[PDB]
């Protein structure tokens, strides 16, 4: 159907540093080829067209070229707002054909998070379950570890946790833990911690509370 | 302003039928081709076909032939698309552009399960001496046990945008989802401004606002 191989799939990159993606068609399509930025929950976004044209308000940081089947994408002062999936488009024939997609990543500098916690609240407690969440915000390299500790045993099985995609203004990560126990058997202890590790720290960060209020 | 809104019904049983939406507006919604677009998350990009919302021709991919399709209504300008015989693989998100695709809708989000929805309880975080660092104080809310996704977050009604982490849902074990919502204001203005998430959950009919105040 005519393919659009798009390369990388991934790319780590410094702001002011260029990067480039390139794609080459499995047939040949002399001119008819887009580029689409789609940044984190947003939908994809006209970025270049006709392979080199550059759609209303995309700045000169973009550049397309490539004739014929090799077509790359040129982002020179690479800014932290550019952080996104890039793909490539073929409209040259039907079925219109897309890219594989390439992730640009940004590399900074090293981040400690702030680490806080929330005690379960009482209309969940009331519900017959104890949730705590601990968040780890604004830190970089993404990699962090976190450690439920109650009365100071290592907690295992009973806690779930997502990190976020980069942050487009400071390129920086952030991450939330939360362990779930039944009322009851939350009831039968008194110091909730949670103990973080990242690169940022020289050793282990905790923070913790008993059960007032 | 050209603007594509896309709507439709987020969960839907396997074998079953869903019709998705595309509204315009800010433009002659007839003079101008419509596209639909599927994408799995994390995974490329895909053109289903086109229509031309004046005549009615379209323009399938093979691969769709038999599984959208697509029409429109002059009237209320907007365009439709239906999928038939759904299965897993149905289960993602549908934009809806113009010709050029230089305008896009938002996207729906489809998830086919025979698994019937759960709508979800939202629990205060509440700020306090823990959740304190230099001068600033994270609060925020925890929706948990839902399924399916997506669940929209929004504090104050939109109004509260920046320092506003909105994590990505969780699986548990039961196979509901989990996800918390945090967000950094000052310490100082915790006696005088307001917090409150904005949460919905479409499939289940769920609309909260919960005001998330000091832990007293």
């Amino acid at each position: 159907e005519l393919v659009m191989t798009q390369t990388p799939k991934f790319m780590s990159t410094t702001v002011g540093d260029r990067v480039s993606i390139t794609c080459k068609a499995s047939q040949n399509v002399g001119t008819p080829v887009a580029w689409y930025q789609q940044k984190p929950g947003q939908s994809p976004k006209l970025l270049i067209y006709s392979a080199s044209n550059r759609y209303t308000g995309v700045p000169d940081r973009f550049t397309g070229s490539g004739s014929g089947t090799d077509f790359t994408l040129t982002i020179s002062n690479m800014q932290s707002e550019d952080l996104a999936d890039y793909f490539c488009q073929q409209y040259s024939s039907y079925p219109l054909t897309f890219g594989g997609g390439t992730k640009v990543e940004i590399k900074r500098t090293v981040a400690a998070p702030s680490v806080f916690i929330f005690p379960p609240s009482d209309e969940q407690l009331k519900s017959g379950t104890a949730s705590v969440v601990c968040l780890l915000n604004n830190f970089y390299p993404r990699e962090a570890k976190v450690q439920w500790k109650v009365d100071n045993a290592l907690q295992s099985g009973n806690s779930q946790e997502s990190v976020t995609e980069q942050d487009s203004k400071d390129s920086t990560y952030s991450l939330s833990s939360t362990l779930t126990l039944s009322k009851a058997d939350y009831e039968k202890h008194k110091v909730y911690a949670c103990e973080v590790t990242h690169q940022g720290l020289s050793s282990p960060v905790t923070k913790s509370f008993n059960r007032g209020e | 302003q050209v603007q594509l809104l896309e709507s439709g019904a987020e969960l839907v049983k396997p074998g079953a039928s869903v019709k998705l939406s595309c509204k315009a507006s800010g433009y002659t919604f007839t003079s101008y081709w419509m596209h639909w677009v599927k994408q799995r998350p994390g995974r490329g990009l895909e053109w289903i076909g086109m229509i031309d919302p004046n005549s009615g021709g379209t323009k399938y991919n093979e691969k769709f032939k038999s599984k959208a399709t697509l029409t429109v209504d002059k009237p209320s300008n907007t365009a439709y698309m239906q999928l038939s015989s759904l299965t897993s693989e149905d289960s993602a998100v549908y934009y809806c552009t113009r010709r050029d695709m230089d305008y896009w809708g938002a996207g729906t989000t489809v998830t086919v399960s025979s698994a019937s929805t759960k709508g979800p309880s939202v629990f205060p975080l509440a700020p306090s001496s823990k959740s304190t660092s230099g001068g600033t104080a994270a609060l925020g809310c925890l929706v948990k046990d839902y399924f399916p996704e997506p669940v929209t977050v929004s504090w104050n009604s939109g109004a509260l945008t920046s320092g506003v982490h909105t994590f990505p849902a969780v699986l548990q074990s039961s196979g509901l989802y989990s996800l918390s919502s945090v967000v950094t204001v000052p310490s100082s203005s915790l006696g005088t401004q307001t917090y409150i998430c904005n949460v919905n959950h479409k499939p289940s009919n769920t609309k909260v606002d919960k005001k998330v105040e000091p832990k007293s």
